[PDB]
């Protein structure tokens, strides 16, 4: 608490503060520059994919059919878009959560994906990219099914999230 | 003050006390007395602090801070209540962790206190003792405590005095008011009313004080609690300790902590309730920024600085029997000391000697530090054997070894000086004296005091008879006439006669008492080797003597004391002597010890030398005082306040107890800190209500003792000096510790805050934060302790109470404001390149987190268009906590190495040259490594391994850091008067 001084302190923030800010930014700033625009440095958190599904717990693009992957060459802009092929007792939709370069391989309890979409490139190589029923007899009871999936690249953990490469979800449908 | 009526005519004294002077009392009425009243005793201790006391180290007035601490936190918790929340790790893990620091402190402080009373409980032996009382006539023994009002009392060489009496009769006794009164020599005690004040005159004994010799039948005029010594006693336990220096300045502290609290909870809930949270959310919000606010760790970190110091203060034989007690001599403006017992040995010893009409001071200190004179002289060696064989003083058994002034001697104090004298410079006096066989000595006489004792002839060449007589000058003076001189003989001639009597004027005015020695050879002659010569006749020509010389004696300051008084006066500490002592005697022991320096004229010196009435001189001419204490009963408020204002060097003299207290109380009553030293019971008072009372571990009595803050076990007075350099030191350091813990909390609340506001993932966890506040900074933050003196701080003076404080303004604008903001950014920093590199460009982080946070949400696209899970992400929240942890520690490298030092460079002090330091940067740096490392981490603590690479994001920042504040430091130094050492300079 001072007076005819404060003007010494609040001129003195603004700018250390600012050089702070700069040199904060600065740093960002050259941090940003030694990363790929189109590739992350580091897959490994996303080493094994999970899956997920829909329920909450076409114009150009290419024609294709079930079969082995396709290289849409390397990940560079040289090349435009790289093109992307075309795709009660309630219905859930599962997905595979896209990650760049990876490759899946592939080439009773109670009563109740195409390698040609691979490698994905990422949403700056293919932005528009497009990526690949329970009629069961009971009801009125809450039911426990886990919808998961195989390949040696697809990896579970049981202890930790339940999400990687399968799913954990109870239907019921009371009527 | 007290009031007696020793001065009463026997007659109506027993009138009053109706009793018989010769018989005293009937056993019936002794019996009736005792049981009315009480018996003779001083009520115990009304102190019988039970273990409960532990309760008292558990609230103080920092405990409570964590108290309302974890009572915030908990309650904070309580509120969380309202919905499922993570806080069973959060909120009710730090309110159980301030509860915990407070009981710990407290018990490890309630232990030291503990084990200080049991180690003074083992000091403690009492013996009851016993009265020798006189009923119907008859003398009977019996338990002091049957002693009743009015009974007749006998006193003997020994023997303590039961209750206060007023003497009827005496004869030769001296009673020993050491202790009490604080007079010195042995007071003799006689049936005649001497002085008005009853503690000064002859006619009155008292409770407590031994009689070390002669007889005495006295009266007793009180008996018990209502004695002398129980009212000094009682009145040594109603007085109030009052908040310690150190205490307030941590006052002040949480005073401004809680401010910066409440302003950031405040405003911010606030602000939250402007952008859309909930009530609840907003109330959550403010609680926890102020819960956040609050230093958990500073407390243990300051109850251990100061446990450290204190355990050094031990080590020098220090004790301090609270914990506060130890910053408080850093801040004493003035010092109020005893003389005897404190300042001086307390031990009479011979002081000058009289030889060849010329003075000749010997060594009266303890140690023997002093200049001996020159013993060469013939009449040296005769003056020596008249003292060492004229004399009933003999060293006990057992006394060989100890120190000849230490050890014990059985005989008169006179003669006690004498013989310690003889043995030290002469030699041994054992062979001395049994050398000359004495065959018939006269001992001092009722009247004219004189004592003489005739020896054979050691000596080969003259069979002569050998005679010696020791006596007081006057009268020894009457009987002399040969003076001797180099070995030779010669009458007595006016002009040397004078000169005797001069220089005995001299040394009696000096305060010293003389003693006059002479000798004379028997004319064998007349008196043949076989001649048997009785006491009966006079056998030895009394006169015609030949008068040797004079020998006066006095009692000394400690070896220590000088110098300690010298450096207290250096420090700026103002030297007061407060003794109950004659004003004579009080004047000379002050210009001795320092007190008052040489050249400084009281205004008796200067009326003296002008030889104009006293009353004329200006006392504002006079630096230096003697002020008599029949005066400070007088004198007002004004008075004293003037006195002590307008004299630099003072003095009081004649001082009883109660106006010791009322000058530590006008010393107090300038507002400035008190310190008081002292020996005895009169002491006791005064020594308690000081703001820091010393006592003398043995020299020292034990109702002072107990009211002492401090104790010397050593009874070294340079100690004080070491006392009060060591509370300046740990302030500062204390500084430096605090502004190192302050600065965390600002890259350890932002993440939280900027979560909030950009609404992007939370940066750094919780337990994160535990780690860097208790678990890395911890050995850090206590090595700042072991900081050194920057420079010299004795040279410095007294801070200032209301402008100098611990934590002021610009501390926590630095620690806040420059610095922690600097690390904040390291922090964030680390965050994006971690993020970024993962696949989350900082740009696209902002409002990720509520569907970051969800745990739902499976398909969370990236940068790169890349679908994350919970777990997956999570993970790298997880491993960018970690590395925002690390980068903290990276942070606080720096900012350790600048904390070290306050003003000088790195360059100058050099924070390396602290080992515990350089050991804290090491294992805080190998912890942070092996959190992140250790194999079970992430499970346990969500801690996830560090990429390499992450380790250096945060590396320039912390040379930002050190390179910004050593320009700082730079510029401090060459810009006293500088705008940064105003605004930066904490």
């Amino acid at each position: 608490r001072t007076l005819s001084r404060w003007v010494w302190i609040s001129l003195y923030y603004v700018a250390f503060y600012v050089v702070m800010s700069g040199i904060f930014a600065l740093c960002i700033y050259v941090l940003m520059r030694t990363i790929d625009p189109y590739t992350p440095d580091y897959q490994d958190q996303l080493k094994s994919p999970g899956v997920t599904l829909r329920p909450d717990v076409q114009e150009g693009s290419i024609n294709c059919t079930s079969e082995k992957y396709f290289f849409q060459e390397s990940f560079l802009a040289p090349n435009h878009t790289k093109f992307s092929c075309k795709f009660g007792k309630p219905c859930f939709i599962i997905k595979m959560n896209r990650i760049v370069k990876f490759l899946p391989g592939n080439s009773d309890g109670p009563p109740l994906y195409s390698l040609h979409y691979f490698p994905y490139y990422g949403k700056k190589a293919q932005p528009h990219y497009s990526n690949p029923k329970l009629l069961n007899v009971p009801r009125n009871r809450d039911v426990v099914i886990v919808c998961k999936i195989l390949a040696e690249h697809v990896s579970f953990d049981n202890p930790h999230d339940p999400y990687e490469g399968k799913v954990e979800f109870k239907l019921k449908i009371q009527k | 003050m007290e009031i007696n009526d020793h001065q009463l005519s026997v007659a109506e004294l027993e009138q009053k006390y109706q009793t018989s002077a010769t018989k005293g009392l009937s056993a019936s009425l002794a019996a009736e007395l005792l049981l009315r009243d009480g018996p003779n005793a001083l009520r115990p201790p009304r102190g019988t602090p039970e273990y409960v006391k532990f309760a008292r180290q558990l609230a103080g007035g920092l405990q409570c801070l964590m108290w309302v601490a974890a009572a915030i936190c908990l309650i904070a918790f309580a509120i969380q209540a309202s919905e499922g929340d993570l806080t069973t790790d959060d909120n009710l893990y730090l309110a159980l962790a301030l509860i915990a620091v407070v009981v710990v402190t407290g018990c490890f402080g309630y232990y030291q206190e503990f084990k200080s009373t049991n180690i003074i409980a083992s000091f403690k032996n009492l013996v009851p003792q016993q009265a020798t009382v006189i009923r119907d006539g008859d003398k009977f023994q019996i338990n002091a405590d049957q002693l009743v009002v009015g009974d007749l009392v006998e006193m003997k060489g020994g023997d303590r005095v039961p209750a206060d009496i007023r003497i009827l009769q005496a004869q030769g006794r001296k009673v020993d008011n050491s202790s009490l009164t604080g007079e010195s020599e042995p007071q003799t005690r006689s049936p005649e009313c001497t002085h008005e004040s009853p503690l000064e005159t002859r006619n009155i004994a008292f409770f407590s004080t031994m009689c070390l010799e002669g007889t005495a039948q006295g009266l007793v005029v009180n008996t018990g609690d209502r004695t002398i010594i129980g009212r000094i006693a009682s009145l040594a336990s109603g007085v109030e300790n009052e908040k310690t220096p150190i205490a307030i300045e941590i006052e002040h502290f949480v005073d401004i902590i809680a401010g910066l609290a409440i302003l950031f909870g405040a405003t911010f809930f606030i602000v939250a309730m402007c952008i859309g949270y909930t009530f609840l959310r907003a109330m959550v919000f403010f609680m926890a920024i102020v819960v956040a606010y609050v230093p958990e760790g500073l407390l243990a970190t300051v109850t251990v600085c100061l446990s450290l110091t204190a355990k050094r203060l031990a080590s020098k034989n220090c004790v301090v029997k609270n914990l506060e007690a130890v910053e408080t001599l850093g801040s004493t403006s003035v010092i109020c000391s005893d003389k005897t017992g404190t300042l001086t040995q307390n031990r009479m010893t011979v002081s000058h000697l009289w030889f060849d009409n010329h003075i000749h001071s010997a060594d009266t200190t303890e140690d023997q530090s002093g200049q001996t004179f020159d013993q060469s002289s013939e009449t040296w060696r005769a003056l020596c054997r008249v003292l060492t064989l004229c004399n009933r003083a003999a060293f006990k058994s057992g006394q060989d070894a100890v120190p000849v002034p230490k050890r014990i001697v059985i005989g008169d104090a006179s003669e006690t000086a004498l013989l310690k004298f003889s043995e030290l410079t002469l030699g041994n006096a054992m062979g001395y004296r049994e050398r000359f066989p004495k065959v018939c000595e006269i001992p001092f006489n009722s009247t004219n005091k004189f004592q003489l004792s005739i020896h054979t002839l050691e000596d080969p060449r003259d069979p002569r008879h050998v005679l010696v007589m020791k006596g007081a000058p006057e009268r020894v003076l009457e009987r002399c006439s040969s003076i001797l001189i180099k070995g030779q003989e010669l009458p007595l001639d006016e002009q040397w006669r004078e000169a005797f009597q001069t220089a005995y004027l001299s040394l009696g005015g000096l305060g010293e008492r003389v003693l006059g020695f002479c000798q004379l050879y028997l004319s064998e002659k007349d008196y043949p080797p076989g001649y048997a010569f009785d006491v009966e006749a006079m056998n030895f020509p009394t006169s015609g003597l030949s008068f040797a010389g004079l020998v006066s004696m006095i009692d000394p300051p400690r070896a220590t004391v000088p110098d300690a008084v010298l450096k207290c006066r250096t420090a700026g500490i103002r030297v007061i002597m407060v003794t109950g002592d004659h004003p004579i005697t009080a004047k000379a022991i002050a210009a001795s010890v320092g007190i008052i320096s040489e050249g400084s004229e009281t205004v008796e010196d200067i009326a003296a030398r002008l030889r104009v009435p006293v009353d004329q001189v200006n006392r504002k001419d006079a630096r230096a005082c003697v002020i008599n204490g029949m005066q400070l009963k007088d004198m007002d408020p004004s008075e004293l306040v003037e006195a002590l204002r307008t004299h630099p060097e003072m003095v009081f003299a004649r001082t009883s107890p109660q106006q010791k207290l009322v000058i530590v109380e006008s010393c107090q009553r300038l507002g400035a800190i008190v310190a008081v030293t002292g020996d005895g019971v009169n002491d006791s008072p005064a020594l308690k209500k000081a703001d820091i009372g010393v006592a003398m571990g043995i020299a020292g009595s034990d109702a002072a003792k107990n009211a002492a803050d401090m104790i010397l076990l050593d009874d070294n007075f340079a100690s004080i000096v070491t006392g009060v350099e060591q509370g300046r030191l740990i302030f500062d350091n204390l500084k430096k510790s605090i502004a190192y813990t302050l600065t965390k909390n600002i890259p350890e609340l932002t993440p939280y805050l900027i979560y909030i506001t950009v609404s992007v993932p939370l940066p750094l966890g919780c337990i994160t934060i535990l780690f860097i506040e208790l678990c890395t900074d911890i050995f850090p933050s206590v090595s700042l302790a072991y900081e050194k003196a920057e420079s010299d701080i004795m040279h410095l003076r007294p801070r200032n109470p209301k402008r100098d404080r611990l934590v002021n303004e610009p501390l926590a604008a630095y620690s806040y404001f420059q610095i922690g903001a600097i690390q904040s950014f390291a922090g964030f920093t680390d965050y994006f390149t971690a993020m970024a590199q993962e696949g989350w460009f900082p740009l696209l982080c902002v409002g990720l987190r509520p569907q970051w946070e969800n745990h739902h949400l499976q398909d969370l696209q990236d940068s790169y268009g890349q679908e994350w899970t919970f777990g997956q992400r999570l993970y790298q929240q997880y491993t960018c906590y970690t590395v925002f942890f690390i980068s903290i520690e990276m942070c606080q490298i720096a900012d350790v190495l600048i904390r070290k030092t306050r003003r000088l460079s790195a360059f100058q002090q050099g924070f390396f040259r602290n080992r515990i330091l350089v050991i804290a940067i090491v294992f805080q740096v190998c912890i942070g490594c092996f959190l992140c490392y250790c194999p079970g981490m992430p499970n346990i603590f969500n801690f996830m391994p560090i990429r390499f690479q992450w380790w250096l994001v945060p590396m320039p920042f912390g040379l930002l850091i050190f390179v910004y504040d050593e320009i700082r430091k730079l510029g401090v130094r060459c810009c006293p008067g500088s705008w940064w050492d105003q605004e930066l300079y904490y």
